[PDB]
């Protein structure tokens, strides 16, 4: 009975990694960010002391 | 984890601050220490266990 | 102690056009 839905990831179609710089700079940021959300936390350190 | 055998090492040997020494050094310890050989005392007696 | 009073004079230069860019970049 099982059903999904494509979920459609066609590549770039838009190559705005060309001229919109403006747009690019606030998408690296964003997918920055996103990042640092995931990257996990260290642990067992050295007594900064 | 051997970070364990050189911190009672040192400490045994007084006017060590131990805490008060970064687990480096302590390493590269066990790297010269791994090179060494056993007082036939010690060494005959595991070879028996 | 001029070499302080312009790390300000120069962080609102520095600053407005830092930002005269940021109106440029569509970013919460």
């Amino acid at each position: 009975t099982a059903r999904y839905i494509r979920p459609n990831l066609l590549q770039d179609r838009l190559n705005l990694h060309d001229n919109f710089e403006s747009l690019w700079d606030t998408i690296t940021t964003s997918n920055y960010i996103l990042a640092r959300s995931v990257v996990p936390d260290l642990k067992e350190l050295v007594s900064t002391e | 984890k051997m970070k364990a055998i050189v911190e009672d090492f040192l400490k045994r040997l007084h006017i060590f601050d131990v805490a008060r020494v970064p687990d480096d050094q302590m390493y590269r310890l066990r790297d010269r220490l791994r090179l060494l050989p056993v007082e036939v005392r010690r060494l005959d007696i595991f070879n028996l266990i | 102690q001029l070499l302080e009073v312009l790390k300000t004079k120069e962080e609102h230069q520095k600053e407005i056009q830092y930002e005269i860019l940021q109106k440029t970049i569509p970013t919460f």
